[PDB]
């Protein structure tokens, strides 16, 4: 079947071999084995049609690795026709030559791609200077031995900055793969030129040439100011990546600014309706967009904090954006915002999302968490969503409800006169012995605490470690608050705990729950009794040493993941 | 699954004891001028028959089955001393071809109802069946009415067929 | 910083491939799919997908998967913008884009990918520009594709020179259950055709707050420019130092800024309903609908949504002004009025039935969103003032504008 | 299409 | 009311499931509509396109009252459509099914044998216990007539009857006596089937069923002789599906009974040479002879032929029969533990096979495969092939090596070498159960601690990711840290054993987020167990317990104060109640 | 005893499920799917044999349309795929020359096939002629 191909494609007629290559191209688009095929379509290369060599540069691309050995057949015809008078064919060339990774080719590789850098069209000029990224990707001390940096620094003192807009691109590429030996930092002169070259190049070139501001830092404060007086344009841009790549240089450079000067507001409060406009993109930017807001309200809480009507989730919105608006909600949830708030995470449980709905409940949680003013608006809305009774919202609800008492256990006693009857058929580990741990902790306002855990006590040596563990301490909790009615219900709990069982934390804790009530039960209200100091909570705040390097890397997958670069690329 | 043929001499009952494969009948058959098919699902290997008389205008018809075959049926006529030369004959020129390497030989004594008939053993000596190199051959007494050595020649047959216990 | 530039099709197949650093290998994007269905089924639905050390950058088209593969610390939104801008010029060259338009018209759009990037590098990719040296009906490549000014190239020539302004509104509304405003905000979008000759320049004429207070004459009417996001061709220098829009502007069809303010004023529709759920029997949809703006202003083509039990059955609609058509393969209703004044109230009952027996799981509450379009009026009250044409020939071209008051997402929230 | 095949090929 | 292909048609047009689910609402909404208007005629298609929403998996919850209708309609196909929706729609928990009650009832006394079919069809499919206790005096007088076609439904009823209410067999005891010469081989097929389950349920019912041995021998015997038949043949023999089930029968009775067992011989003996090991269905009939043979008390010259047709199996090439082989050991493992160690060899190879079910037939055939002797050598190459694993088969090699182990130990000291080495081979993939288990027996180890702990502290140091290792080694580090610190009360000649680091180690542990909390309650459990056991270095461990007060853990800030009352006020109680902790079994 | 029978196809669409234990619809989806993952992502020298909790599973690939069953892990394992290959033969003579087509328009039939074949989960009729000649005689009925 292919040597009917080859036989098409070792003909003399334009038209056929023109087929023949279409037809490669074709079962090479859908993936066919083609590479059998290769250095006879070698041959029919070097033609004067430039629809035809397309076709061609695409299968030695996608072919340059399957024959490494058939590739030296390229070369002169590289070089010949980058000697032509249509720079579209040699630019085609030039693109072509540095995207071909094959180390026995690209030695022969380096005079031409100098030489299009020496052209006169700016369409080969930055098309070579990408050209020399690609083959640095290739060999880097290839191009560290021709020199190529000095060039790709001259096409930086180039003219018409989209030449120099692909060189600064290739210059964070090259000095990214750099171990920063000969750091290619610019004189302010040279920035101030790529200030000139900004509002001029591509809205793509706008972002490269912010993303060499990445590697800079200004050493004044009307030198910051005074390069920030023009990056401030920037964020009215149609396109987010623009804005995105401004914001990050803007966050880098606000701590150079003098806060007492009234330039460092200016930037604080021109900066915030753009954040808040990024918002009404296209949701997949919108995904990363909400990240890295939540890397800036932890950086700068001081910039959302009055726009919280904008955060709230909509029906259309998928679940990875309506899952991080409660995270920015849970970020800039202040004093005077709670009512919004709470009522918007109340029809926030009313979703048929699960997940969606259990982080809602977590977002409340950690709202009364934050705050101390309305940790009781949210204990009252957290009951009536366990009046819904719906079977993960109480599994949610129990556990939250238990990490409000941990922090403010104060004024909470006539709460837990509901929470005795809440769907006690409860099933998941995680809140069965959350609510051990509220009966327990609060057996003194529960009168019926120790027939309620008559039931968690029945199949009690299979459930886990935590809740066996839960019932184990909130018994000795309980038999300590009243010791005539459960007298008979710690010696059980113990005889069931330190013989049978062999879980072996349960044991430990058993025995020694037995030897402490033998020893001395009364001293137990001094040794288990024990005044609890106010519980430290995870403050999920990020390291602002990490988080200055996370400033370095906004719009990343750095940025997006929330983690340092090196931990996650290989 | 796999096919076989009935040839031989002509009115030697191999019809009649296709007939008797097929149905389990004897019904009245003409000598047979064109060919028969039919198929006998036994031991569930679907023996599919094809019959070629055995009038003299025919023998030389034999070759136009003889493209894509798998094995052979050589029923004699054991009565007919006169034409048991003959059909020896016949059988060697059948036997002589390059392209009948494949057919397995199953020799079917028929007619083993009259005293001059000759055995199994007698037919194998007016025949010459040890001599036959590449020929998987096998000799069983045969008989229409009955039908005693019919299922027999299945069974080895369907032997020969399959390479499995 | 993309290695691999992928377009899968609904299955997972390569629909069209196209590779730039080697960085990703080929294989690589056959485990997509599984992912894809591993992570959906557990609600961690990305656009970020990752195999080990592979990353998956992806938007969704209606058919495609334009998969965006990168080993390393890619740039992201750079990713995921030139996507988007990828799918902007595929819809300007193929006004449906299918798999009939990757799989047979495969001849250029390899071409196009080539030209669009190189090593994972956006260097040029604005439609029009691109239209005047790669054709599917090759010369050297345009100037305007190496120019500063890389949207407007020279040497267009028309008999007349019309300019069309389409100041477009966009009412976003969330109005809770209980009846308040959770957020009325607009997102303004002014997009122009622009019929002209040569290389004009074009300074745009509003009556901005700002402005005028940089005018002394900030006591008439005038708009609250909240934020506004211009296109790349405005001088954004020029804009902050003292709003000015200058621009030279892109041939033909093109959005000029994209503004965004907040605003007091009530609501346009105002959409009450009362819904009694009883049990196994049937619902009632008591809805009325007036309006809060001007008795002068026509509301045209609403199609006012409530969302309905998806079981649903025998469909009842008592209606006084307007048509309903019941839409169970969206589980809806679309209440649609082509003729709604303003100041008047019209009211719709709605009666359905219920199944007697209960469902496995709940449906969820979806609020009501309507679609409603007005000419002729702009709820912010902004308003064009000039637009100065500049042309070293000198003419006298036509600015036009209309003004049409649309809809964002107008949700208003159910019980 | 690969779906008119029969299945047992009897 | 399009007709139910239309609808085929409708949704194969759709390439999208976000079109395909509004074309399936549109007919939807025309069904629920179609239903509203209590229509009769269409109700077959309008039911049959619903429960191809179903079978697709799409909301036909609404249309069982229709379904049920349909059960109560009056003509055929109406009540097929019905019963087929009822067997698809209703289950045992739908709520809504106990209104079939009066419906099969009147439809098994139905004058028709086929609704009659269907009305046993659709009970022994999904009939709910509760309809069995309602239908089961009905079922058997279905049983008490004699309709071929209704004798082979009903009997399978029966058993579906049994498997829903098996309280309930004791009332087809009566109807099952005799019945067993009947000609008709389905019927003959569903009351073999019966009298295996019966057999299967109650042994008041072996004694019952154990007399009737040679007539099922004599009919099996009939059915091997049977050279041939026109229907129940493939392969060349007479119903083999009522061969296997008589063979069945005849491996669960006997089983523990002699004159049975020796009535059943010759027939054995006999399948095990007139089977054919060509094709699937002889292997099947000759596999399960081998397990007629292996679990009733036969002769063992019976198990010598079994065992050279087990050895054959294991040469067949077929992945069917070397599966079959894998099971075949996998159930003779204690009858006849002898000749099937003398296939250990062909068991090891078929570790090697690139299956994961012969993969795990043929591990778990190793580990039923070990006795007081093959300790030593197999378990080198078993944890070789763990090391060679898929992280599937860690979990159970990790647990088979335990169990294997925890029986055969030859020596208390290499045992623990063995655990130790799969506890750094496997790490995160062996259950947690097998933790208590692994602390139990080296806590019944009492001579051999020094050797343990120093090579707990000597593999853990390098790790703490292995969630179970740090599980067995801060119980370990906290009951017996005398044992590795030891005599080392101030500093001394450098031994590696150092008492800071000891320390270091649990409390890196409990730093790092790479802890399950039970890690810090272990943990924490071993650094107050290690306040009375070290005199060493004291008082740095309570600095961690003070300053652990406030964690985020509930448990962990309960047991950080009620640890910080005792290391701060009663200090005289604390080595009170620190000893060893006894040995339970 | 077979706890169910499934039909899915080469790219994963159900085309026949039955279910002998009765358990509900969303664990309905959850096995199904996971079978189907199982099954497809498994090569063509893996003895068509999964143990798949509790169950020896099994299926047999004879076109793209797969078909799976799971006897009792008690029995013996080559008579399921005997009763497959009957039910095969069953859809064969009463459909004739059976298609893809013949089983996704005329699916019903092949229920009915099933339902005269196998109730509880146990053969009912081990003639390949009686249960397909029973099955036109109610045809026959209509
Ligand atoms: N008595 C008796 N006659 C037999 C027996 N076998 C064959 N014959 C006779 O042989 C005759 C042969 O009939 P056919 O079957 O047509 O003979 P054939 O071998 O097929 O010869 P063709 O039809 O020409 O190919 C029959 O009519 C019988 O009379 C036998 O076993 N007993
Ligand atoms: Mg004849």
């Amino acid at each position: 079947e292919i040597f009917e191909l080859k036989a098409e494609l070792n003909s003399d007629k334009k038209e056929k071999k023109k087929e023949a290559v279409k037809k490669v191209i074709a079962s090479m688009t859908v993936g066919k084995d083609v590479s059998a095929l290769f250095p006879d379509v070698v041959n029919c290369m070097q033609t004067d049609n430039l629809e035809l060599k397309k076709l061609v540069y695409l299968y030695l691309m996608n072919y340059a690795k399957s024959q490494p050995d058939m590739a030296i057949m390229a070369v002169n015809t590289f070089v010949k026709d980058c000697e032509d008078p249509n720079p579209l064919i040699r630019a085609l060339a030039v693109r072509t030559m540095g995207c071909i990774r094959v180390d026995k080719i690209t030695e022969y590789l380096c005079e031409p791609l100098r030489k299009c850098l020496k052209d006169e069209d700016p369409y080969v000029r930055k098309t070579a200077a990408v050209c020399v990224a690609k083959l640095h990707d290739i060999n880097a001390q290839l191009v560290e031995d021709q020199g190529f940096l000095d060039t790709l620094k001259d096409l930086i003192s180039d003219s018409n900055p989209m030449v120099v807009a692909n060189a600064v691109a290739a210059l964070s590429e090259i000095a990214e793969s750099h171990p920063s030996s000969n750091l290619l930092d610019l004189n302010p002169q040279s920035i101030n030129k790529l200030l000139t070259a900004l509002n001029e190049c591509t809205e793509w070139g706008q972002i490269f040439i912010l993303d060499c501001l990445a590697n800079y830092m200004p050493k004044d404060d009307r030198e910051a100011q005074s390069i920030c007086e023009r990056v401030t344009p920037r964020l009215s841009h149609a396109n987010s990546a623009v804005v995105l790549s401004a914001v990050k240089v803007l966050m880098k450079f606000m701590e150079m600014l003098s806060k007492d000067l009234d330039y460092y507001g200016t930037l604080l409060k021109k900066l915030a309706p753009p954040l808040v406009t990024l918002l009404s993109a296209e949701p997949e930017l919108q995904y990363v967009a909400l990240r890295n807001i939540n890397l800036i309200v932890q950086k700068r809480p001081e910039i959302l904090k009055h726009e919280m009507k904008v955060f709230f989730v909509k029906y259309n919105d998928p679940i990875y954006v309506k899952l991080e608006k409660l995270d920015i909600m849970i970020r800039l949830a202040s004093q005077a915002n709670i009512a919004q708030v709470l009522a918007e995470l109340r029809e926030y449980a009313t979703e048929v999302d699960v997940d969606f709905v259990r982080k809602a409940v977590r977002a409340i949680g950690r709202c009364a968490i934050k705050v101390e003013q309305s940790a009781e608006r949210c204990v009252s809305t957290l009951l009536d969503l366990i009046q819904t009774k719906v079977n993960y919202v109480v599994q949610e609800a129990i556990v939250v409800i238990k990490d409000i008492f941990r922090k403010y256990p104060n004024k909470y006693e006539s709460v837990i006169a509901t929470l005795c009857e809440n769907l006690d058929s409860l099933d998941e580990p995680e809140a069965r012995a959350a609510m051990i741990w509220i009966v327990g902790e609060y057996a003194e306002r529960i009168d019926n605490a120790d027939e309620l855990l008559e039931s968690f006590l029945e199949g009690f040596h299979d459930k886990s470690t935590q809740v066996q563990l839960q019932l184990l301490t909130a018994i000795v909790k309980l038999f300590l608050k009243k010791p005539t009615e459960t007298q008979e219900l710690v010696q059980q709990v113990l005889s069931l705990a330190t013989q049978d069982s062999d879980n072996p934390d349960l044991r430990d804790r058993g025995y020694i729950y037995w030897r402490l009530l033998s020893t001395d039960p009364v001293a137990a209200k001094e040794v288990v009794l024990a005044e609890k100091p106010l519980i430290s909570e995870e403050t999920d705040l990020i390291e602002p040493t990490l988080l200055d390097e996370l400033i370095c890397y906004i719009g990343t997958l750095a940025s997006v993941y929330h983690k340092p670069p090196s931990a996650f690329v290989e | 699954e796999m096919r076989i043929l009935m040839v031989g001499l002509d009115a030697a009952g191999k019809t009649t004891i296709l007939y008797k494969l097929k149905l389990g009948e004897i019904v009245t058959t003409i000598p047979t001028i064109g060919f028969n098919v039919e198929t006998v699902e036994y031991k569930n290997i679907s023996f599919t028959v094809w019959d070629v008389g055995g009038l003299d205008k025919i023998r030389p018809l034999w070759r136009h089955y003889f493209q894509n075959t798998q094995g052979l049926i050589f029923v004699v006529d054991s009565n007919d001393r006169e034409r048991v030369n003959e059909a020896r004959e016949e059988l060697m020129r059948m036997l002589a071809e390059d392209e009948l390497r494949d057919a397995v030989l199953l020799v079917f004594a028929n007619k083993q109802d009259l005293p001059n008939a000759m055995n199994a053993a007698e037919i194998t000596d007016k025949l010459g069946l040890h001599s036959l190199r590449h020929r998987n051959w096998y000799i069983q007494a045969t008989c229409a009415t009955s039908g005693d050595g019919l299922y027999e020649g299945l069974d080895w047959l369907s032997n020969q067929l399959r390479n499995q216990k | 910083s993309a290695s691999a530039v992928y377009v899968l099709d609904l299955k997972g197949k390569v629909l069209i491939c196209r590779n730039y650093r080697g960085d990703v290998d080929m294989s690589e994007v056959e485990h997509f799919m599984p992912i894809l269905m591993e992570k959906e089924e557990e609600g961690m639905l990305s656009p970020i997908l990752a195999h080990g050390g592979v990353r998956f950058m992806w938007i969704k088209h209606n058919n495609l998967y334009l998969v965006a593969t990168s080993k390393k610390n890619a740039c992201v939104s750079l990713v995921f913008s030139f996507l988007y801008k990828v799918v902007q010029v595929f819809s300007e060259y193929f006004k449906e884009l299918e798999e009939e338009s990757i799989r047979d018209n495969f001849v250029i759009i390899y071409e196009l990918l080539d030209e669009l990037m190189d090593f994972g590098y956006p260097q040029t990719t604005d439609s029009k520009i691109l239209q005047e040296y790669i054709t599917q009906e090759a010369p050297r490549p345009p100037a305007t594709v190496t120019n500063a000014v890389s949207w407007r190239s020279e040497g267009i020539k028309y008999r007349k020179n019309e300019v069309f302004l389409d100041v477009i509104e966009a009412v976003n509304l969330l109005v809770s259950a209980n009846g308040n405003v959770l957020r009325s905000e607009i997102v303004g979008s002014i997009k122009m055709r622009v019929f002209l000759s040569g290389m004009p320049e074009l300074r745009l004429g509003l009556n901005d707050k700002v402005l005028f207070d940089n005018t002394g004459r900030g006591k008439s009417k005038s708009v609250e420019l909240e934020d506004v996001k211009f296109h790349q061709c405005v001088r954004l220098s020029r804009f902050e130092n003292d709003r000015t829009i200058s621009f030279i502007p892109p041939d033909g069809e093109f959005e000029l800024m994209s503004y965004r303010l907040n605003t007091h004023v009530k609501p346009l529709i105002w959409i009450e309903s009362v819904i009694e759920k009883h049990s196994h029997s049937r619902i009632e949809y008591m809805v009325k609908a007036k309006s809060q703006f001007k008795r002068r202003s026509t509301a045209n083509n609403v199609e006012i949504h409530i969302p309905v039990p998806n079981d649903a059955d025998s469909p009842k609609f008592k209606t006084t002004v307007g048509s309903v058509k019941w839409v169970p393969e969206n589980s809806e209703i679309v209440w649609s009025v082509k003729s709604f004044p303003g100041g008047k109230e019209y009211l719709m009952r709605a009666h359905f039935g219920l199944p007697s027996v209960e469902a496995e799981d709940k449906e969820g509450k979806p609020p009501i969103s309507v679609k409603f379009e007005i000419p002729y009026f702009t709820t912010s009250g902004i308003q064009v003032r000039y637009l100065k044409i500049i042309e070293k020939s000198g003419y006298q071209a036509l600015p036009w504008v209309r003004y049409i008051t649309q809809n964002g997402d107008y949700q208003l929230r159910t019980q | 299409k690969g779906e008119n095949t029969s299945a047992a090929h009897p | 009311p399009i007709r139910l292909r239309e609808l085929i048609r409708t949704i194969r047009t759709a390439r999208t499931q976000a079109e395909e689910r509004e074309m399936i609402q549109k007919e939807c909404a025309a069904i629920r509509s179609s239903f509203r208007e209590e229509d009769n005629t269409y109700r077959c298609r309008n039911v049959a396109k619903l429960l191809y929403m179903h079978m697709l998996g799409y909301p036909a919850h609404f249309g069982q009252l229709e379904c049920l209708k349909l059960i109560a309609s009056q003509k055929f196909t109406d009540k097929r459509i019905g019963y087929l929706g009822a067997m698809l729609l209703l289950d045992e928990r739908q709520d809504v099914h106990l209104l079939m009650t009066n419906c099969i009832k009147n439809d098994l006394n139905h004058s028709t044998q086929f609704v009659q079919g269907l009305a046993l069809c659709t009970l022994g499919c999904m009939g709910s216990s509760e309809m069995c206790r309602d239908l089961a005096g009905e079922v058997e007088k279905l049983l008490k007539t004699s309709n071929s076609y209704l004798r082979k439904k009903a009997a399978l009823c029966a058993v579906h009857v049994i498997r829903k209410v098996p309280e309930l067999m004791e009332m087809f005891l009566p109807a099952t006596k005799n019945l067993l010469n009947e000609k008709n081989h389905g019927v003959l097929h569903t009351s073999v089937v019966l009298l295996t389950e019966m057999c299967e349920r109650s042994p008041d019912m072996l004694a019952h069923f154990r007399k009737l041995v040679p007539q099922l021998v004599r009919i099996l015997k009939n059915l091997i002789m049977s050279g041939y038949s026109p229907e129940h043949d493939v392969s060349g023999i007479s119903d083999p599906f009522l061969q296997v089930r008589i063979l069945r029968l005849l491996r669960i009775l006997g089983r523990n009974d002699d004159d049975s067992s020796e009535a059943m011989n010759d027939i054995l003996a006999q399948v095990a040479t007139n089977t054919e090991t060509s094709k699937n269905v002889g292997n099947a009939i000759l596999y399960e002879t081998v397990l007629t043979i292996m679990d009733i008390k036969s002769e063992s010259g019976l198990r010598v032929l079994a065992i050279n047709i087990l050895g054959r199996f294991l040469l067949n090439n077929d992945k069917n029969i070397r599966y079959v082989a894998l099971t075949s050991l996998l159930k003779t493992v204690q009858t006849d533990h002898n000749a099937v160690q003398r296939h250990r060899s062909t068991i090891v190879d078929c570790l090697k096979d690139l299956d994961v079910s012969i993969k795990r037939r043929a591990m778990e055939l190793s580990f039923a495969l070990v006795n007081g002797n093959n300790i030593r050598g197999m378990m080198k190459e078993l944890l070789y092939f763990l090391d060679s694993c898929e992280p599937e088969f860690k979990a159970d090699c990790a647990s088979g090596i335990f169990l294997a182990a925890e029986k055969y130990a030859p020596s208390k000291r290499w045992h623990i070498d063995t655990i130790m080495r799969v506890l750094t081979t496997a790490g995160s993939y062996v259950r947690d159960d097998a933790v208590p288990n692994l602390i139990q027996l080296i806590t019944n180890s009492v001579e051999m601690h020094a050797y343990t702990v120093q090579r707990l502290y000597k593999a853990i140091l390098g790790d703490y990711s292995q969630q179970p290792l740090v599980q067995v080694a801060a119980w370990c580090i906290g009951e017996y840290g005398d044992l590795l610190v030891s005599g080392q009360c101030e500093e001394e000649e450098p031994i590696q054993v150092t008492e800071d680091e000891v320390l270091d180690i649990l409390e890196s542990v409990l730093i790092s987020n790479m802890s399950t909390s039970v890690t810090r309650g272990y943990a924490l459990t071993a650094i107050m167990k290690l306040s009375t056991r070290f005199t060493c270095t004291v008082n740095r461990i309570k600095k961690v317990v003070s300053i652990y007060g406030s964690s985020i853990d509930v448990e962990l800030q309960q047991r950080a104060v009620e640890y910080n009352a005792l290391f701060k006020k009663y200090d005289h109680m604390r080595s009170a109640l620190l000893e060893r902790m006894p040995v339970m079994e | 005893m077979i706890h169910f029978i499934l039909l899915f196809s080469r790219q994963g669409k159900l085309r026949l499920q039955k279910w002998y234990i009765t358990l509900p619809d969303k664990e309905r989806k959850k096995i199904t799917r996971e079978i189907v993952q199982i099954i497809l992502s498994r090569g063509h020298r893996t003895s068509s044999f999964v143990d798949w909790k509790e169950l020896k599973l099994v299926y047999k690939r004879y076109a793209s349309l797969y078909f799976c069953c799971a006897i009792e892990n008690q029995d013996n394992e080559l008579l399921t795929l005997e009763i497959v290959h009957r039910y095969v033969e069953l859809l064969d003579k009463y459909f004739g020359n059976v298609c893809e087509l013949d089983i996704i328009f005329n699916f019903e039939k092949a229920y009915f096939i099933l339902d005269e074949f196998i109730i509880g989960g146990e053969i009912q009729e081990t003639s390949k002629k009686i249960a397909v000649k029973a099955i036109e005689d109610s045809d026959m009925l209509q």
